[PDB]
RNA sequence: AGGUA
């Protein structure tokens, strides 16, 4: 947490969006969509029964 | 942006992101100023006789 | 037909690029799809690159050979030969200048360093991330600085029509235009004479060297930015029709199509005055496309449609592995060659091999045609072709004729050493497999289990002769890595010989008296006697004596019938004692070696063939078979297994009691099982060895068993004692994953079938072995490639140079005993000094001369401890080595012939055994195993009141002088020890001559008085653990890895002063009286204690070893040849004189050596984690260690000298090799070393830059020139530098060799920017060029060319 | 058939220019113009050159002097 | 791709 430069969801989304795609000005909606589709999209992320 | 990038796609998106989208009447206003410019150049050609002589030759 | 002495590489100019081009490629069009005629003017174009089909315009206008000197002017297409399409280059006129990727993303960026501008800045400018000022004006803006969008806009608004700044490759090219080289060179030259600041002078020197090099290259920096892009001839990027919708197209074709598309789009956009964003985007397109074309892979890959794969680029086609593809590998395919499976050739003579009739016919078709037309059986080549395809009996006699004298080369699929290719006389055989001589398969490392060998036909008469003289098997009876023969009887023939010579205790026909071995053969073949039986036979042995004359001595020998039968085979001139013995592999190899040394070549070859035939015949007559009963289980196997189970059960029970620790319990169990395994193996070997108990005449006797498996074990045919141990005994301990030895071993063998679980256990060992073999094979291949690279250009160019330098040569003793004697290491070497006898001062070895067996025997008789030997490293020859300094070894006992390539043979010799490399009473008390004179070397010891010969420092050795001059046992005495023996006292064998605690090194005082604590704070340097019983303490001097905040400002020491307080110095020792305590020196004696000479002062704790710290095998050998650091370099005393400590702990503690005379100040760094063995105020000498641990080759060469580093490398590598039983003549490692140090660093120049890494040969010829001349400029002084084999091969004089087998792109870029001009005179350079190599047969040719060059 | 070239190496100690001189001799043997000096067993030029060098008839010096004398009768 | 040394 000390190392963390962010303190809110929006800046975390910005950092995630910039690390996943270099540059790429962090549009808030784009960052939210990227984060949701990375791990919470059934058509983009799945673990299956196993 | 300056993000140790080497992809022209990325900074092309950067370039296109600077300009904001237009509306329906915005296109009409820009085309209106275009029409004003082309009318100005048409008047400039109008004050020139020789181009008009050439046009009449083709007519 | 083409003559050229050298190849120049340089920067291509746009003008000369247009000069190469025959037309401008303006369209990305390729062909007309349905009509495959190339378009105009596309990537494929007859108007540009020439016509497609032979000598006809591609318009249907001219179709004849007449129209060839005139091109078709009735249309664009020209008419020439079609091969012209393979050579004509084109050019593309780029609308915007484009940067070259090679000059950009190489680790040294030539664009970056020429502009002295960091890489990120070039990347951002070129890729249009930021602007850069291409010269300013009267602004506050520098001549060169990057500006962002808003910064550039602000500068433009603030500064009007004075501001010249662009963006991208155009800006870079403008910058290169604005930069002038010669003027800056003049400015730097002026400034250097005026400037005195160190950093300023260094900057000026670096820049002036760079600019002067660029000017000497004759290149203009603007050429780094490509304005016109050359395009490769279409034939080298072929487009060939294929069936269906698929057609073979070059990735180069698609890349050039993309480049042309983007260039044309840029041209159109510029013509349309497109917005700045779009034109910048299209320039980005062009830059990316050009970068991918030149080298796709450093820009985030480029893929094409309908195919997901990185596109091939020009760099990717050049850069290859291993080495350049088309030139050497992969793979330089060859004609007139065949391939087939090999079988045994047990009837063949050594100089011949079986070649199947069909392969012989197909291989020699031109020869068959020639001879058929010669005798006139066919009137044309076509008729001869019909005759040979009909395979009539007529052509077969022609085939026999052409084969009779023609030799053919046989080649193994992997080639590890020069014996992998050998000539043989082909013998026609019906069948389909190549029959190979059984003796030769050992050299090929080929076992007949489906191995395939290739056959090559040396066509020209010179090549036929060359194969017969050099390639021939009979000419290569000796390994190039060692004088002992390589064609040695191996397994079946060895078994037959052993059975024929091994004697029984009772058999038919014992006690008979025979004359000649002929009666022995008659008795054996008639069944009137047995093959082996003690018999007196009268035999005439011939002895080479007097001057080389045979001495016939006829007398009676007590031998066996089989031995006499063998002696029949043995050629005249050998002693009978050689065969009157049981013959294993070693015995037969030694016998062949003696036969070759005594008789010569032809008797050796004939004798080898005859012994092969005899061994095979008598092995077949032996009927040696392995049954199920010939693995007799020892009777004590169950008893030993049950016992060991009992002790391990007891140990496990005691472990549960907590009496023994888990580690100690594990070690005890492992030791118990190891003892059980040894007992079982010994019982098995006792059972099998003397299994025969049959009576000689009625009295039973124990003698060597007739058991077959014991015959193959003892004769060394196949299977050692360890091998038979897994069969008849028990296979014992193995390891599990993580490489730990399993607690419970395998108690079963292969005669008592392993159960499921034990087999599953053994599977891990099997998998590990197989994976190890694969990885070690790959690593050995890479290693031998690097050795060939570094040793490529070395060749014997002079018969003699003249030099008394060399290496001090001694039998090597590591540990406590000698494992490699003087004779073997000196055999075949040349003397460098006329060494006297160990007694009288008599010269028994004349001036520098080759040492053959007779001289080695003379040296053994008068045992001299050391011999100076001319090594290749000390040879004064340049551009090669003199014949003497190398030696004799090849395939002959004579001196090396001038022109022989020793580098390649040495590289192969060191590389080939790489597949064979898969890798108390010590330090407590020295026990001399034999009785000899005791001698101390570099000893610092004085006898004290207790008679203790306490040795100080860890640089003292204890040798063992034998009866004449030879050391036979050597040991290392650590810092602090007790010795009851003197410097001349005789010591019995196995007697403890020295002793010290295995728990700690004791510091035994050699003086008396009170102990004074110098540089002490009780709590910073030492800690209080006072346990006073008689005045003692457990004060701990903190270890020399970390200390306290006040323990890092002082060096804790114990001064010895008398009652008066005056210093009492230790006599006869460099050590001062103030013991500088190193890390963990526990101060037992407190301040104010009278110390006696013979009392411990401070103990240094240890562990009596018990931990492995030695590695070997391929990684060790590679690290030795790469001159890698050992992760803890043992720093040496780098100058003689008195030593002293400096200021303590600025992070790293400083040590100042000031010589007693001369330049005093030699302060240096020492890291605080090291364990110092240096004591301030002692007289050290250059070479003495300063800290413990392993050494690195660099400082060894730098300080102790070239000879010392050569000795170190040779000894270390030979230690790895002798560990596996492989013997290599040290001259190979010597020449490899000589190639490693071919670069030196200039201190004082003659025409150099005082720091220039320069080839030593040029430095040596320059210093010779200045010394012979009256001009002693400057100068000039040099220091030899050591580089790893990869680095040495990488920094050669010829860029072709470096670019071939190493980083091709970077080497080519460096050569181009430097404008290098390699002048050949190197094996691989001439190989790439395609002319005779300057080695061996070709050396005569090149030497002729040398005479034709530089002179009429 | 010539099993060994050691005897030839004895006459010409370099063992490399031995190849050059015997190749020159064998090429003059195969290419028309020169006639043999040692009996053959239906053998090609190579073992002929080896035998000629082995008996000392041909080395570098003899080949060179012979090419002179032949040059002088052809120039006449 | 699999297999051979």
């Amino acid at each position: 947490l000390r190392v963390d430069p962010t303190n809110d969801r929006l800046s975390a989304l910005v950092e995630i969006y910039r690390m996943m795609r270099p540059g790429e000005p962090p549009t808030r909606e784009a960052a939210e969509s990227l984060f949701e589709n990375l791990f919470f999209s059934e058509d983009r992320y799945d673990l299956s029964a196993v | 942006e300056i993000g140790r990038t080497t992809d022209p796609v990325r900074m092309y998106m950067r370039e296109m992101g600077t300009v904001e989208l237009l509306t329906r009447e915005g296109e009409i206003d820009i085309a209106k100023r275009i029409e004003d410019g082309i009318n100005q150049v048409q008047c400039s050609v109008a004050e020139y006789p020789e181009a008009i002589t050439y046009l009449l030759e083709q007519y | 037909t083409e003559e050229f002495d050298a190849i120049k590489i340089a920067l291509a100019s746009p003008d000369m690029i247009r000069s190469w081009s025959f037309g401008e490629v303006k369209k990305p069009e390729t062909i007309n799809y349905r009509t495959f005629k190339p378009e105009r003017d596309g990537l494929f174009c007859a108007r540009i690159f020439g016509p497609v089909k032979d000598y006809e315009c591609l318009c249907g206008k001219y179709k004849r050979l007449k129209h060839r000197g005139v091109i078709c002017e009735k249309c664009g297409v020209e008419v020439t030969q079609t091969k012209v399409r393979r050579e004509r280059m084109g050019h593309i006129e780029l609308a915007s200048p484009t940067a070259h990727i090679w000059f950009l993303k190489s680790l040294p960026s030539r664009i970056g360093l020429l502009l002295d501008m960091p890489l990120r800045d070039i990347e951002r400018v070129l890729y249009f991330e930021s602007y850069v000022v291409i010269e300013g004006g009267m602004t506050n803006l520098e001549r060169q600085q990057i500006l962002t969008e808003e910064q550039y806009l602000d500068a433009l608004e603030e500064f009007g029509d004075e501001f010249d700044a662009k963006m991208g490759a155009e800006a870079i090219q403008a910058l290169l235009k604005s930069m002038d080289l010669e003027q800056e060179c003049e400015q730097l030259r002026e400034e250097l004479n005026e400037t005195n600041s160190e950093t300023k002078r260094k900057k000026l020197t670096k820049r002036i060297k760079l600019l002067e090099a660029f000017v000497q290259s004759g290149n203009k920096p603007e050429w780094m930015i490509l304005t016109v892009l050359p395009v490769l001839p279409p034939d080298l990027r072929p487009l060939v029709p294929l069936d269906g919708g698929r057609f073979a197209t070059s990735d180069l074709n698609d890349l050039y199509r993309r480049v042309i598309n983007r260039n044309n789009r840029l041209k159109r956009l510029l013509d349309l005055a497109a917005p700045d964003i779009i034109v910048r985007n299209e320039k980005r397109m062009l830059q990316e496309a050009v970068d991918a074309l030149l080298d796709n892979g450093r820009r985030g890959r480029a893929i094409t449609g309908s195919n997901k794969r990185p596109l091939k680029s020009l760099a990717d086609m050049i850069k290859g592995k291993q080495g350049r593809f088309r030139q050497n590998l992969l793979g330089k395919r060859v004609d007139y060659s065949g391939r087939s499976v090999i079988t045994v050739g047990p009837y063949l003579r050594l100089h011949q091999c079986g070649l199947p009739k069909k392969m012989a016919l197909e291989l020699f078709k031109p020869f068959i045609y020639g001879k058929l037309e010669l005798r006139g059986l066919a009137t044309t080549i076509k008729a001869a072709k019909k005759m040979v395809e009909r395979e009539e009996a007529v052509v077969w006699d022609i085939l026999d004729e052409v084969i009779r004298e023609h030799p053919v080369l046989l080649n193994r699929a992997p080639t590890l050493h020069r014996l992998g290719i050998q000539a043989f006389e082909p013998v026609l055989i019906e069948g389909k497999a190549i029959q190979l001589h059984p003796l030769v398969c050992a050299a090929y490392n080929a076992d007949f289990d489906g191995d395939q060998m290739a056959v090559h036909v040396p066509l020209t008469l010179e090549a036929q002769l060359e194969a017969r003289a050099l390639m021939m098997s009979t000419n290569n009876i000796l390994s190039p890595a060692n004088g002992e023969p390589i064609i040695v009887p191996s397994q079946d023939v060895v078994l037959g010989l052993y059975y024929m010579t091994r004697d029984c205790v009772n058999a038919k026909g014992e006690g008979m008296v025979l004359t000649g071995p002929k009666e022995a053969e008659r008795l054996y073949r008639s069944g009137l006697a047995s093959l082996h039986a003690r018999v007196k036979v009268r035999i005439t042995e011939y002895e080479k004596d007097a001057n080389g004359e045979l001495v016939a001595k006829t007398s009676l020998k007590d031998t066996t019938v089989g031995r006499a039968i063998l002696w029949m085979i043995v050629p005249k001139g050998l002693p009978y004692s050689i065969v009157n013995q049981a013959l294993g592999k070693k015995a037969i190899s030694k016998m062949l070696n003696t036969c070759y040394r005594i008789l010569g070549l032809k008797p050796t070859v004939i004798f080898a063939d005859q012994i092969m035939y005899t061994g095979f015949a008598y092995a077949a007559r032996s009927g040696a078979s392995v049954g199920i009963d010939d693995m007799v289980i020892p009777e004590k196997k169950h008893e030993i297994i049950s016992e060991a189970e009992a002790e391990v059960a007891e140990i496990q029970e005691q472990f549960q009691s907590g009496l023994v620790t888990a580690g100690e319990r594990y070690n005890k169990v492992i030791d118990i099982w190891a003892a059980a395994n040894d007992r079982v193996s010994k019982a098995m070997m006792d059972n099998l060895q003397t299994e025969t108990v049959i009576n000689r005449d009625g009295q039973e006797e124990k003698q060597v068993s007739f058991n077959s498996i014991y015959m193959m074990a003892d004769s060394g045919a196949r299977g050692s004692a360890a091998q038979i141990r897994q069969l008849a005994g028990m296979r014992g301990l193995m390891a599990k994953p993580d490489g730990s030895i399993i607690e419970t071993p395998i108690t079963a063998n292969f005669r008592e079938g392993l159960n499921v679980l034990q087999y599953f256990i053994s599977t891990h060992g099997a998998r590990k072995g197989l994976a190890d073999t694969a990885l070690k094979t790959a690593n050995s291949g890479y290693l031998t490639r690097r050795l060939v690279d570094v040793a490529q250009d070395l060749v014997v160019t002079e018969d003699d140079c003249g030099t008394h330098e060399g290496i001090m040569m001694t039998p090597v003793i590591e540990g406590g005993d000698v494992k490699e004697p003087l004779r073997d290491r000196v055999l075949g070497r040349v003397t460098a000094e006329d060494v006297l006898k160990p007694g009288t001062a008599d010269i028994l070895v004349p001036r520098n001369t080759l040492l053959h067996e007779q001289w080695c025997d003379l040296l053994e008789e008068n045992s001299v401890d050391a011999v100076k030997v001319r090594s290749v490293v000390s040879c004064d020859t340049d551009f090669g080595v003199c014949a003497h300094c190398y030696g004799r070894d090849l395939a002959r006992g004579h001196i090396i012939n001038k022109g022989e390539a020793i580098g390649v043979i040495a590289a192969q010799s060191i590389g080939e055994p790489g597949t064979q490399l898969t890798m108390a009473a010590a330090e407590s008390s020295i026990q001399v195993k034999n009785k000899g004179s005791i001698k101390l070397s570099n000893v610092k010891s004085v006898v004290n009141s207790s008679g203790k010969l306490v040795i100080t420092s860890r640089n003292t050795e204890l040798k063992l002088i034998d009866e004449f001059g030879r050391t036979k046992e050597s040991y290392k005495v650590p810092y602090g020890a007790v010795l009851a023996k003197g410097d001349g006292e005789q010591v019995a064998g196995g007697e403890t001559v020295a002793n010290w605690d295995p728990h700690t090194m004791p510091v035994i005082t050699e003086v008396s008085g009170f102990v004074r604590f110098t540089d002490m704070i009780d709590g910073q340097t030492i800690t209080r653990q006072t346990d006073e019983l008689t005045g003692l303490s457990s004060l701990v001097v903190l270890d020399s890895a970390e200390r306290t905040a006040g323990g890092k400002d002082l060096r804790p020491a114990l001064k010895i002063v008398d009652a008066q307080g005056n210093d009492v110095l230790i006599p006869g020792t460099d050590m001062p009286a103030q013991y500088f305590l190193p890390g963990k020196a526990i101060v037992q004696l407190e301040d104010g204690v009278q110390i006696s000479s013979g009392d411990t002062l401070a103990r240094i704790p240890q562990e009596s070893g018990g931990t492995k710290d030695i590695t070997g095998g391929l990684p060790r050998v590679a690290d030795l040849f790469e001159a890698r650091r050992p992760k803890e370099p043992a720093i040496l005393a780098e100058i003689s004189g008195i030593v002293s400590f400096g200021k303590e702990t600025k992070g790293k503690r400083r040590l100042v050596i000031t010589p007693v005379d001369g330049s005093d100040p030699y302060e240096e760094m020492i890291p605080k984690w090291r364990q110092l063995n240096v004591f301030e105020g002692e007289r050290v000498e250059r070479g003495d260690v300063i800290s413990d641990g392993p050494e690195a080759p660099h400082d060894i060469l730098r300080l102790r000298g070239v000879h010392a580093v050569t000795r170190y490398i040779v000894n270390e590598v030979q230690d790895v090799y002798r560990l596996q039983g492989v013997k290599i003549n040290d001259k190979h490692i010597e020449v490899i070393v000589r190639q490693m140090l071919r670069k030196a660093t200039i201190v004082n120049a003659g025409s150099s830059d005082f720091l220039e890494g320069e080839q030593v040969e040029y430095s040596r010829v320059k210093i010779a020139n200045r010394e012979l001349e009256a001009n002693g400029k400057v100068g000039a002084t040099y220091s030899r530098d050591l580089l790893g084999i990869t680095k040495a091969s990488l920094a050669t004089e010829s860029f072709i060799s470096a670019a071939s087998f190493q980083e091709t792109t970077r080497v080519l870029t460096e050569a181009a920017v430097a404008g290098k001009r390699d002048e050949l005179r190197g094996l691989k350079e001439n190989v790439i060029v395609g002319r005779l190599i300057p080695a061996g047969t070709g050396y005569a040719y090149h030497q002729d060319r040398m005479r034709r060059r530089a002179a009429g | 058939a010539r099993v060994t070239v050691q005897d030839a190496v004895e006459k010409i100690g370099n063992r490399f220019d031995l190849v050059l001189v015997a190749a020159r001799r064998a090429r003059q043997m195969q290419v028309g113009g020169k006639d043999p000096l040692v009996p053959e067993e239906n053998d090609k030029t190579t073992v002929i050159a080896l035998r000629e060098i082995e008996e000392g008839l041909i080395n570098n010096q003899i080949l060179d002097v012979r090419e002179r004398q032949e040059q002088q009768e052809q120039e006449a």
